[PDB]
């Protein structure tokens, strides 16, 4: 049951994992559930709060 | 390392699979892989170039995503998808080439280029695609200190080395006894002369030795032995080591008998074979002893009984010849060979952009040069080479 | 051209992969492609033959779906794919016999055979299943324009040529002095001779300047350089270019002296090597050029002064050899090699049906004459041949 | 049979494919094929071993499953996996090594050992994965009786066999006219020598032929045609025919004409080329006969009359010669190669640990004596132990 | 290979820290990291040796924990830690004297002994305590590639080659102007010596020069520089260059005129002293050349005019001396010394247990053998095996 807690945790559709925030110009991401979506898959590169 | 090789068997699967009219079923992992390859490398900035003559470049990766949707591709999707692959594939290609052109005399396993050492973070572990290719997986297997291997056709391991050495010496040069041999390439031809035909050696009989070692350690190889070597079977006209005198050898090729051939590895006896010849094997060896008696006819025709005269002027020499040719094996350290284009290919890299000559690598990739010095620091140095160079293949066809 | 490879891929798969004991999941999607390509292959006949000996016969796909199992397959559903395999198979076998007789001046790119027309229409576009092969990869790409390749080892791309050169000549032919060379398949041998000696010639060195042109340009190549001629060194009676009477030719080898070869494009330099010999890499070139010098031996022991004299007779000439072998390269157009048997193949189908010499391949398939006139369109047919053999040879190993 | 060929190819791409990192919707089949496999595997004693010097081994399983639930791999699931698959590999080599170096002359096609004949019954029929190698997929045509195809590169067909014949003799061996011919490997060297230069015989013109029969049955084979012996030119001293005496040889080559080249299949006439020299093709054939022309020229120069007296003495004598290599070819049979270490393999297996031979293999696996008398069980017991070792050659180099 | 290091230390303090008495305050972390320790080894199974002479040891952690009460430590809370830390110190001496006498050809930085390669898991990285000694620091600074660096007491750099040079000579011996020199560890002692005491010479001054050159680079070098050399400045009999009879020796000492050293790298005068003694220091160098001359005495007193007969017949010779010290040296590399002693400790386990000799070391590990030709792979080998015996150091005095 903790081996896969992230799985179960992230799939919900009510709550979300963090926000990012770089006040630059980025695109969005395309999906095959959502359409046009504001999504970043990977955190690297930035300060972990 | 691994991870070039999976962008770049991942980049040449979109090269190649997503055609118009495929089902997207059958292409929907791949699809996956190639999504999860874009999120991963994009908003990262790299550098190439700025060492030698290569043409310094900066790549930004601002792209979109691919759909998930279409029940059958068409073109757009095939031009999109294009788009991103020409780039990729861009970059790929100019890693390698900046990857080939450094060197470090110590730890040649690790990355040197800016590139791969960025890739080298954990970060960038995300995309494994297969490590189906034989150099990828030689390279894992020695990433875990464990046994490797690599075929061969035909490899030329043989240090390049023109020599002879006599057993009877004069200062006229009218009454030799010795060795003659070259070992070039894959094959060794070596051919024992005397000029007495054994009328003064005991017992009639001359016996002859030779020793050529090896380097590495070969392992599981086809041997073909045939007689009376091609190369010493003309009259020669030979300078010698003293730097004034000049000799003459008039060949006539005997029958050799009692050919005994003698495979040894760390001065041990593993593999000997006596009065057999065509194709032979032996398992495992690491230098070769070749022994051969040069046998005068006691019984003779007059058309020879003037070839052999009883006395010291000679007319004609006599000597046998031996050819050994490795056309298969097996070894544990990478090779440059005749089927491959490998070494080719990183020394044409080389020379493209006229990069200086590197601490290690001697001058102009010289294959001569590198082997008479062989040393391990040089042979993971050439793995590695090796290894990129096998990655750059699968791109540009 | 695309959908008969796309049939012979999925057939070996099909024929690879459908067997007992394998999961559900492990052919998923081969069944829905063998479905898919069923549903679009009923219905449409096809024709074939109907050239030479050829026989004229007729197909019409009657075959329906296959089935499934959750667990496990069954024997029978084994062979109800078996058959319509088998139907497959000789179907395919047969339009690609057909595929290979036919050849005409016009562009080449095209298809010719009725049936693979009828078959690349966009009706049967849906059937295209991956292009992961080496000749297709290149059909591909050179549809598109791009850099193009093949690998070569040991390519037999050098016409047969014997042929010999002089520099200065007697009708009592007893003072000759030129160049003879031998250039057979991927083996080049060039043999400098002289009667004199040099003893008439200033510096007392003569020069042999040697030259052979290459029709289609090479890659990333690796030749090995052997400072001899373990052929042209026999005894000989060389018939002259009168067609009538002959001439007496005896070497002895000495080892050559400044040894240049050359590397050029379109007469610019680019790759150079002085006193080499062993296996070297060249970037690029797309012409040979080889000059040496034979230098008469500063001191002469008896042995050799009794063979060159200051005097005008001879009868034991003296010649220097060398020799020259490539081993593998990539070339941009495609090239009849020797590790694979497509130029085997395309002769035993031409030769089969006794069809008789077209417009543009010589009789008998001769590669030799072929390669003495390469020309573009024969490029293009020469390719669209080598990939339709390539295709046939997955099916009936 | 198949299911040791499985084993190894799901090892592999076990090893290959499971890396941390990688997608879940890339492995998902091949984790499924895994987990069956050991559910289908386990509770089964195996011994191993018991034959010559091999030790014996015992084998038992006992895993659980692995997991199925992660959507990136990481290290504790790579690490389960090599950890298991470490134990699969030792099984797998010691297993195929066991069953390789067994032999019998009934049912050469049939399972040998233990190990393979209790894995080749129904339960353990649920684990075969794929025929992907070209010899498994060979093995399974043959075994239902299809065409059967292999593919070669110079193989060593012919034996080795250096024998001569003499036409015209004396009791002294002075005056000679006969055929010499140096057959091995893939190589074929005739050549005739007449000392009276065709004095005596009509129209000037002597004929040598030669017959070489090949021991199987070949298919789409190229041929180098170069017309020069280049073995049969240098001067010799040969034991004769009746082992008492030995005669002289001083040999110079004279360019032959008309030359015959013939190509037949169960004694009939297929392919004729004539004159042809360089490269030629030819179909499928079983028996090379080649017929050669040497004539007398006309006129002659000053460096010529003392070649060919009319007179009694002879002391140089007219010889041409014919070079006959195969650098392609494709048989129906299994004979060892010279791009891969099948052959080597095997010895090297046998030799390792000197299992006692009877009458079923040739002593040492001694490939002339083998190719010397060619029975159907020793080809089947031959293609059985290839396969096994193209096996064993997946996992372990 | 830190993991060890960490127990080494870790170890160190809990045995030389825990004593009755102690405030708790004191121990804290140490406390901390025992439990960790503990909690994170209990359960495994760790087995070591077999090779030589060290029988299979299998050893079992399972201990109690340690309580985190007893602000002030009693006699029974030392025992029971004590009882542990010998356990722990006995495990770790044998798995390093294990570790010490394995050795490989490539990647000699990877560990080689089963023990270490099991510690180098993901799971036991929870015990990486620290780091603090000099090879530690130095080791885990060279896994990210920077800078290295180490400090040495009189290092030992110099080959042994007790070689002489003879720049004029005869084969009588009694007229000779030359230089010798000794290289033994950091002392150098040259001397050039002259038999005409420069009266032949022109100007009176013979030029004398020798070049060093050092195997490896040094950085911030203080070298101490003597004008007198105190070993060929006594009656000797040599054996001649060759070797076939013996020459006498008779020196005298004068002072040196003009005195230049020289540290060079790579062909760049970088640091320069003239007619400078006492102590010199060098920033960066790797190649050592000094010049000097002897100067014939322009003024003269009876003795020394008797000393020099203006005529060939010479009683005494002349000579010069020059004597440098390497005092303290800093190296990119690992080195032995003459103050650290892990070269003593690996020599001292190697001849405990006589392992067998690896072809990359030397038989018993000597030192001038050793840096006769220094390799990177047994530099790294060196590296490895030096902080392994660092780490041994701090647990077994």
């Amino acid at each position: 049951i903790l081996m896969a807690m992230d799985q179960i945790e992230r799939a919900s559709d009510k709550i979300a994992q963090g926000v990012i925030i770089a006040y630059r110009d980025m695109q969005l991401e395309r999906d095959e559930m959502y359409g046009y979506v504001n999504i970043a898959r990977n955190l690297d590169g930035f300060q972990q709060i | 390392m691994d991870v070039l090789y999976s962008l770049s068997k991942t980049l040449k699967d979109a090269r190649d699979k997503i055609v118009e009219g495929t089902l997207y079923s059958n292409v929907s992992d791949l699809i996956q892989q190639f999504n999860q390859m874009i999120i991963t490398m994009n908003g990262n900035e790299f550098q190439t170039g700025g060492i030698g003559n290569l043409p310094i470049r900066n790549w930004n990766f601002n792209f979109g995503l691919l759909g998930t949707t279409l029940l059958n591709l068409d073109a757009n999707y095939v031009e999109t998808a294009r788009n991103t692959i020409d780039y990729f594939v861009d970059f790929v290609d100019n890693v390698c080439m900046d990857e080939m052109v450094r060197e470090s005399q110590r730890n040649g396993i690790a990355p040197q280029s800016d590139s791969l050492r960025k890739l080298s973070a954990i970060k960038f572990k995300r995309i494994n695609f297969d490590n189906s290719s034989e150099y990828i997986e030689n390279w894992n297997l020695q990433n875990r200190r464990q046994r490797t291997g690599f075929t061969f056709h035909k490899p030329n391991i043989f240090p390049y080395s023109a020599s002879f050495t006599l057993n009877r010496s004069q200062p006229a040069h009218d009454n030799l006894m010795g060795t003659m041999w070259l070992n070039a390439g894959s094959e060794i031809q070596v051919a024992g002369f005397d000029y007495s035909c054994a009328i003064n050696a005991p017992a009639n009989i001359q016996q002859f030795e030779h020793i050529v070692p090896l380097r590495r350690v070969l392992t599981t190889a086809t041997i073909t032995l045939l007689p009376d070597a091609e190369r010493f079977s003309f009259p020669r006209v030979i300078n010698s080591a003293d730097g004034a005198t000049t000799w003459f050898f008039n060949p006539v090729i005997l029958r050799p008998n009692n050919v005994e051939v003698e495979f040894l590895l760390n001065g041990q006896i593993i593999n000997t074979y006596q009065a057999r010849f065509g194709t032979i094997v032996a398992r495992n060896f690491d230098t070769i002893r070749l022994s051969f008696q040069l046998m005068r006819p006691p019984n003779m025709t007059p058309a020879v009984a003037v070839l052999f005269p009883n006395a010291q002027p000679f007319e004609h020499h006599a000597t046998v010849g031996l050819t050994l040719r490795i056309e298969s094996a097996v070894c544990e350290s990478v090779l440059a060979d005749a089927s491959e284009t490998l070494l080719a290919n990183v020394t044409s890299v080389r020379q493209e952009y006229a990069i200086p000559v590197g601490p290690v690598f001697p001058p102009g990739m010289n294959w001569t040069d590198l082997i008479t010095n062989y040393s391990p620091s040089r042979e993971d140095n050439l793995q590695r080479v090796f290894t990129v160079a096998s990655i750059r293949s699968m791109l540009i066809k």
